[PDB]
């Protein structure tokens, strides 16, 4: 670990500076170093970890989609042969993306999830496990595609089970988990009806619980509810 | 637009 | 060179794919590999090289400015002591930025400039040399600051001399060179009057030559003229 | 706004 000589608190401080500078690769490396100190992460620290890697992998995924679309067009009839370069470069980006997902999944397995006992931390990390297996599924084409998809499903399902038992229906982690598991159903698992049902039930149960919230909590929950509503409008 | 994840 | 085993044409093809995917670090590495093949660059290839590195160094410069501003605030009176982390991270970004500038300047010195005989290539590369010494000057604070500034000035001046002898006043390279040398005067060399005079003379001489241009060339030249006008409006 | 370079 190249961050092994830096203090935990300094890694966290630098992760926050990296966020301000929009240096998300640095942010992710600082937060990886902080995780590898072996202590559990606070709520704020968990969100720094997720923001960092979401931005890194988000850029890789967008690049992969651009290259995959060019590669698909090259394989249409009447397309001029251009050589192996598009496939090679798409593969290079794909391998880098898979490496980042494997890094995140490795941090969760060694040893964030096994030490996470509170609902807020455990659900958060299981959502992350589902998300990063989902990103692996987006690029999978081979013999393990079904197992990758089932790994994402299983992680999301455990997170859902805990969130429904331990969290109110307006909790932003619960809402964001449902948002993403719904998208998993729609576009990974070929289950658009399940995706729509999950988004609708999640939205409706949150609606009914808004009356219990402070103004600030209401703002937090309604923001994610609007994402669920947007997806429902797109899909129906 | 495109679907949201978070 | 990690690109040493890839064909020149494949490096160029991948640089264009990297641009489409907004993967500017990859784009720069592909174009560095293409330069190191030892052949001169076409006009299109020169612009791929410059676009790649301008995006890479542009992100580093923006991050450096964010961190430098935080560091300056930390040193104001009444600011709480936070340790060495802000300075350390600003220094890390600074060293990376200087490394990219040194890489570009090394490509120009070995051996792009010495083989560039046509006005369009020679002016283009000398503008690049001035630009990358200017980016070094932005972060310089020590005994070599004056020599770094003079290296930028000297490169820009040679480019200006060639451009005035060999290019029409509407040529987009000549215009962009003048735009940047004017900014050098304003914010590096503490010469705002020289900056304003250069921008005004450049704009006025281009104006008078627009009548010679096709519609497409007119569009190319007037776009850069508007940048000169914008700077003049900001500065007066 | 900020000054332009290219
Ligand atoms: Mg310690
Ligand atoms: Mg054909
Ligand atoms: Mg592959
Ligand atoms: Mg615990
Ligand atoms: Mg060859
Ligand atoms: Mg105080
Ligand atoms: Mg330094
Ligand atoms: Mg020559």
């Amino acid at each position: 670990g190249a961050m092994g000589s830096m203090e935990r608190a300094s890694l966290i401080q630098k992760a926050k500076l990296a966020e301000q500078a929009e240096r998300y690769e640095d942010m992710a490396a600082f937060m990886k170093g902080a995780v590898e100190k072996g202590e559990e992460l606070s709520c704020e620290e968990r969100n720094l970890l997720s923001v960092a890697y979401k931005n890194v992998v988000g850029g890789q995924r967008a690049a992969w989609r651009v290259l995959s679309s060019i590669e698909q067009k090259s394989n249409e009839e009447g397309s001029e042969e251009k050589g192996p370069e598009v496939r090679e470069y798409r593969e290079k980006v794909e391998t880098e993306l898979q490496g980042v997902c494997d890094t995140v999944l490795g941090l969760l397995d060694s040893h964030l999830i096994k030490e996470a006992g509170d609902a807020e931390s455990r659900v958060f990390y299981l959502k992350m496990k589902g998300d990063y297996y989902r990103y692996l599924a987006e690029v999978a084409t081979g013999d393990d595609k079904k197992r990758i998809i089932d790994s994402a499903r299983s992680a999301y399902q455990e997170a859902m089970d805990i969130s429904k038992k331990e969290m109110p229906p307006t909790n932003p982690i619960r809402l964001g988990l449902a948002l993403n598991f719904s998208v998993f159903h729609y576009e990974i698992a070929n289950s658009p009806e399940e995706a729509i049902s999950l988004a609708k039930t999640t939205f409706d149960e949150a609606m009914a619980d808004l009356h219990t919230l402070s103004e600030d909590s209401y703002k937090d929950s309604t923001l994610i509810m609007q994402l669920l509503r947007d997806n429902l409008t797109l899909w129906t | 637009n495109e679907r949201h994840t978070c």
